[PDB]
């Protein structure tokens, strides 16, 4: 579900996953992001509509 | 048990405060303050109407000598003459031109006028408590008198509910689409400001364009982005604003927060140098330009942005912008958590109009309409002709009296139910219908509404379902005049201003502290408790010089203070709450001294045990539900709590304190109990023979004694409204089924529950005709001046009134299937004659009519039984009414029973321990146990008779008894209830029903049986009969229904070719169409209805043409056949 | 104040209703002698109600 999100988004430039097992009971994904301009703007957006 | 006394102190009159009757006192006072002084600020003006050159040659207008006078008869006078009940107005008008000069001021008299005698303009004036209106101070008041009512031109008597103002105090949220949300509200100047200003802007939010976050209104405002008006009107930084937003609030509001900053900035950088006031401009500019207004720019400018927020009118520009930034805020978080902000149906966001204010607004808009006629006609006599003169007959009309007259016909603004007339069915209508409110059209019960509001009485079918709500006997509405609103705003802005140097300049991470919605300060966070206590105490001290004060402090995440003044607002008194402490426990002098002190003393010598509340307040409180429930706290549990409530019975109106125990049975009986209660025939007035009205009439009331306080502050209970019988709870020889009742007829014969009905007639006659001169057999209870004499009976077909057109009598006749007898006869002589006559009747019980209790067992007579025809107890006592016991307890209407055995018990010892009458309580919403009304019960037949065995002890009690069948002298199976009880008669009488035609009139266009009982007209067979009589498979019948009468028929032919009615020449059937086109169609006979016809010439008007052919089938010949058996072979 | 005659026994209630309207004895030593429940409770809550005077004439032009 995450990856497919932000494959196709508009609002992102440059993106990385990651997954992570923290401990028995959590997990933990992990993205690196890029947004296009403007900058703060669509990180505003995104982290809004995530 | 004291808080009972404390909610009784309330319902008594209270002559300190100048309160007699306090069920109405609310509307007096509503009224009291118009007629004495809004009128006179309002008439009394002193305006421009034009000016010339610049600001130095402008005509003035000035209205002043405002006097009011009241009539000089009393409202019985008005009644029976027939004339009407108002006041009269007159004021002077000067208009004069001024130039300004160097030397002072120039005066130049153009026009003057005065009414100082004539009818300038007529007011409604209100009748009022003992027949007595605030204009007239006299000495003398009629008992058992209560007013509320007008009497119109037509000698009409008119009363009015409450309504609910369009304009609310909280603004409106509403999701346009999806992500796409509008914010809408509103600003009205004070009291003070005359003429009143309006604004109502609406901020515009939409995900996708997070650039067009704009605030607008409709040709008085430019569109702007809010963040950058604030910024303009503040002064202050972008960062500011986010900090200021983003402070208490959720992390998922604080996204959308950052979002919209960002957004504003990239706006402000799209422009090469920015700079806020050139954006402004420029705005206001293109709005200039895009409007064709002929104003100066900066007259334009200074006209749009000084009348911004025309309720914080005269106060700096920051405020304004931090006002902005507080609606933005709670439009935010009404976006993410809709359901914990005020909804538009809430009581929390609405006020009420009282009597007073319908006729301040129309004053209002009169007067505006007739300055503006004014200015308009000196303009066009200008235009035309010069030295600019006033036309008169402009300046003598200003249209308040037609204005008043439609307001009392039932009409204002979109409203069509303020006023009507008044049906005079009961005499606690005139509590009941002054005490109402209504909304604009919403149907579910709010639950803001409760407590305020009685739950039960609501209409229960109709239009008006769910629309039209009533007070508690506690409830009130607030009213205040507008020297007392400044002096009061001054004293709070002094208070905290003075008390709260150093922490009220916070405007970032602050409480902003508002007056009427007008922001005056913001509050440090950390003090916000204390500054709320402080001011509360304070308040009930009088400290402001008023004790109707609201403040409420919301907390959620929106975090304001609210300080409210203003007119039209519910309060109640609340028992108070302090630091964890129920003052009314703290005060032992209080129960010593509470019976010599009225409720204003109360509050003046022991403050702090009891507090005005209003709605807003309310809803944002802890409120404790009961004394009993707090005293079963812990001290930290009650820590948490500000109010305490009043018990139960004090949340019900007037009405529904007519019933008894309405909490032991099932809802729906409650409301049909309330219902019904309004129809009772009580004593309805006091001038029986001496005002001529429609009424009904108790002939020997009886006073109820179990009853509530509430019944008897109201004087509902002196004034009856049924009589004490006996009841029989049993079977009668299968006969009372379905509700009917059995009733005796010597108790009907010795007087039980007669009433008399009243009815007025009137008529108009052209003078000639009453004075012309011919026995026609309608004149026969006429005497020789042509008018009916007194104490006759009218029947069915009689005349009143002599009038002969000319030899033909044309003259009405009375149309009731019963008799009356002529009581009063009033005449008017005029260029018309005017005669108006009231007649009586008894109307003892017959089949059909109609009675219930006062739990909602409601029921028609059946049965009319001789005495001797009835089961009788050991004591040879039969009961006057029965009536069949499964209705009981399948509707589940206990109270009735306990009714029953208490109205038993105070037959035995009505008296006390003093030898005084004594009442029995059994409030509607009881909350007293069973058991103590049966130790209450059985202590009462113990006095009666010391000797008593245990089974009969237990028999009394419970109101059980043997009966014996009066056929045989023979015991029943088991023992009945058998007891007294209040009953009430209602106002549903057969004969009133009746109705039936054999043949009569008809209607011209369609040649049909007219309508109207009282014009003979026939019952209509609706089409879903038809479709029943279709369902039997009878043909013949329903084609015989449907057709027109055999006695109409005639012959009637038609033009087989064009389908045109051939018309009959000289005896000679033709066709005029055809015939002209040199045709011989064939002419045939037809048989339909008349209304068919009509339909079809109707069709033929729009150009369709209708042709009908017809059967010429070939002949046919019996012919012999064989015989068939089809039975089986067995 | 007005009825002769209990309506529901049809007993007669005169003399009480007069020891009890003129001459204003208490409730207690009036009903002393009245012992069906029915006419306890006419004598203890029959009223005659408030009422203004008659205007006349009763027909007047
Ligand atoms: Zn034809
Ligand atoms: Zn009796």
């Amino acid at each position: 579900m995450i990856e497919r999100f932000i494959s196709f988004s508009v609002i992102v430039k440059e993106w990385g996953m990651e997954t992570f097992i923290e401990d028995e009971d959590n997990i933990r994904f992990t993205v690196y992001l890029n947004f296009v301009e403007p900058e703060e703007l669509n990180l505003s957006k995104f982290m809004m509509v995530l | 048990e004291m808080d009972q006394r404390l909610g009784y102190k309330f319902l008594v009159p209270d002559p300190k405060a100048g309160v007699f009757y306090r069920p109405l006192h609310f509307q007096y006072v509503s009224y009291s303050n118009f007629i004495l002084h809004r009128l006179h600020e309002i008439l009394t003006v002193k305006r421009p109407l034009l000016s010339f050159k610049n600001n130095t040659e402008r005509i003035m207008i000035e209205i002043s000598n405002v006097k009011v006078t009241p009539p000089d008869y009393s409202p019985i006078i008005a009644s029976i003459k027939g004339k009407s009940y108002d006041a009269l107005a007159t004021f002077t008008v000067n208009i004069f031109k001024e130039v300004m000069t160097k030397e002072g001021i120039s005066i130049t008299k153009i026009s003057s006028y005065e009414g100082k005698d004539s009818h300038l303009i007529k007011i409604p004036l209100l009748i009022g408590y003992g027949n007595k209106n605030p204009l007239d101070t006299a000495k003398y008041l009629v008992p058992n008198v209560i007013g509320g009512v007008f009497i119109n031109k037509q000698s009409v008597e008119k009363v009015g509910i409450n309504l609910v103002e369009k304009i609310t105090t909280w603004p409106k949220f509403r999701v346009v689409k999806p992500n796409s949300f509008t914010f809408s509200f509103s600003s009205v100047s004070p009291p003070n400001v005359l003429p009143t200003r309006y604004r109502h802007y609406k901020i515009s939010l939409d995900i996708s364009q997070l650039e067009a976050l704009n605030i607008s209104s409709t040709k008085t405002f430019i569109t702007v982005n809010i963040v950058l008006l604030s910024q303009y009107l503040s002064r202050v930084s972008l960062e500011f604003i986010r900090r200021s937003l983003s402070y208490d609030m959720p992390p998922e509001v604080v996204y959308l927060v950052n979002a919209i900053i960002d957004s504003a900035k990239r706006i402000t950088e799209s422009i090469t140098d920015f700079n806020i006031d050139t954006y402004i401009n420029d705005l206001v500019e293109a709005e200039h330009i895009k409007q064709k207004s002929q104003l100066t720019i900066n007259e334009f400018k200074y006209e749009m942005l000084h009348n911004f927020l025309p309720h914080m009118n005269y106060t700096p520009d920051q405020l304004k912008g931090f006002y902005m930034i507080s609606l933005l805020r709670k439009f935010l978080y009404c976006i993410f958590h809709t359901s914990r902000y005020p909804d538009r149906d809430s009581m929390v966001c609405h006020r009420i109009l009282t009597y007073g204010k319908y006729f301040e607004t129309l004053a209002h808009d009169e007067l505006e309409n007739y300055i503006g006629n004014i200015r308009n006609d000196i303009m066009n006599n200008h235009k035309n002709r010069g030295t600019y003169a006033v036309n008169i007959h402009v300046l003598t009309t200003p249209g308040l009296n037609h204005a008043f007259s439609s307001l009392l016909s039932g009409k204002f603004k979109k409203s069509d139910g303020s006023y009507r007339t008044h049906p005079h069915y009961s005499w606690m209508q005139n509590i009941s219908i002054p005490r109402s409110v209504g909304f604009y059209p919403v149907r579910k019960y709010h639950p803001s509404q409760y407590l305020y509001f009685c739950s039960s009485d609501v209409p229960e079918r109709g239009p008006q379902v769910g629309l039209v709500s009533q007070l508690s006997v506690l409830s009130s509405i607030t009213n205040i005049l507008t020297s007392e609103y400044l002096d009061l705003e001054k004293k709070i802005c002094e208070y905290i201003r003075s008390y709260y140097k150093d922490d009220i300049s916070y405007f970032e991470t602050g409480f902003p502290i508002t007056i009427e919605n007008a922001l005056v300060a913001s509050l440090n966070p950390n003090m916000i408790c204390d500054f709320v206590t402080d001011f509360r105490r304070r308040k009930r001290m009088g400290f402001f010089g008023n004790l109707e004060v609201g403040i409420t402090l919301v907390r959620d995440h929106m975090n304001e203070i609210r300080i409210n003044i203003g007119a039209g607002r519910l309060v109640r008194p609340f028992l108070v709450v302090d630091n964890g402490e129920l003052m009314m426990d703290v005060c032992p002098e209080l129960e010593s001294r509470l019976d010599d002190m009225t409720f204003s003393d109360i509050q003046k010598e022991f403050p702090h045990v009891i507090e005005m509340v209003d709605i807003e307040q309310f809803t944002f409180s802890n409120v404790c539900e009961s004394v009993q429930k707090f005293r079963m706290m812990s001290k930290d549990e009650r820590k948490q709590y500000d109010l305490c409530d009043f018990p139960a019975e004090f949340r019900d109106g007037y009405v529904a304190s007519s019933l008894v125990g309405i909490n032991h049975n099932s809802g729906p009986r409650a409301i049909l109990g309330c219902a019904q209660a309004k129809q009772a025939i009580s004593c309805l007035s006091s001038d029986i023979r001496n005002k001529i009205d429609n009424g009904i009439h108790l002939m020997y009331p009886e006073r109820p004694i179990v009853i509530s306080k509430a019944l008897e502050t109201s004087k509902i209970a002196a004034n009856c409204f049924g009589q004490h019988v006996t009841i029989a709870l049993m079977s009668y020889k299968g006969i009372n089924q379905e509700d009917g009742i059995i009733i005796k007829k010597q108790f009907i014969q010795r007087g039980g529950l007669d009433i008399v009905t009243a009815k007025k007639h009137q008529v108009e006659i052209p003078l000639e005709n009453f004075n012309n001169k011919e026995r026609s057999n309608a004149y026969s209870k006429l005497e020789s001046n042509g008018l009916v004499r007194l104490n006759a009976f009218l029947e069915s077909g009689d005349a009143m009134a002599r009038n002969i057109s000319s030899s033909f009598d044309v003259s009405e006749k009375y149309t009731d299937m019963y008799k009356s007898r002529v009581e009063r006869v009033q005449v008017e002589l005029t260029d018309k004659v005017k005669v108006r006559v009231l007649t009586m009747k008894e109307r003892r019980p017959i089949l059909g009519d109609k009675f219930t209790t006062r739990t909602s067992q409601k029921g028609t007579v059946a049965y009319v039984a001789d005495e001797t025809e009835l089961p009788y107890d050991e004591n040879g006592i039969t009961p006057d009414v029965i009536i069949n016991s499964t209705s009981i307890f399948s509707r589940k209407t206990i109270s009735m029973l306990i009714e029953v055995i208490l109205t038993a018990a105070y037959s035995a010892k009505p008296y006390n321990n003093k030898g005084e009458n004594r009442p029995v309580c059994f409030p509607s919403s009881n909350e007293t146990s069973i058991d103590t009304y049966m130790q209450f019960a059985k202590q009462c037949y113990e006095h009666s008779n010391p000797k008593l065995s245990d089974e009969e002890l237990s028999d009394k009690i419970f109101c059980e008894k043997i009966l014996y069948d009066p056929e045989t002298d023979k015991p029943y199976a088991s023992k009945v209830f058998f007891g007294p009880i209040y009953y009430l008669r209602l106002r549903h009488l057969t004969q009133d029903k009746a109705t039936v035609r054999c043949r009569g009139k008809k209607t011209k266009l369609i040649r049909q049986a007219n309508e109207g009982r009282k014009r003979g007209g026939g019952i209509k067979f609706g089409e879903m009969e038809r479709d029943c009589l279709i369902a039997h498979g009878a043909a013949n019948t329903i084609t015989e229904v449907l057709k027109d009468s055999e006695e109409d028929y005639q012959d009637v032919y038609v033009c087989e070719n064009c389908g045109d009615i051939a018309a009959q020449i000289k005896g000679i059937n033709t066709c005029l169409r055809c015939s002209k086109l040199n045709l011989s169609p064939l002419l045939t006979k037809i048989d339909t209805t008349h209304v068919s016809k009509v339909f079809l010439t109707q069709m033929n008007a729009r150009g369709v043409k209708v042709k009908l052919d017809f059967e010429r089938r070939p002949p046919s010949f019996y012919k012999p056949l064989d015989k068939v058996d089809l039975k089986p072979s067995f | 104040v007005f009825q002769l005659v209990c309506s529901t026994c049809g007993k007669d209630i005169s003399h009480e209703r007069y020891k009890l309207i003129i001459r204003k004895k208490s409730l207690k030593d009036v009903l002393v002698s009245v012992k069906n429940e029915c006419c306890r409770l006419k004598l203890s809550t029959q009223i005659e109600p408030q009422r203004n005077l008659t205007v006349q004439p009763l027909l007047d032009i």
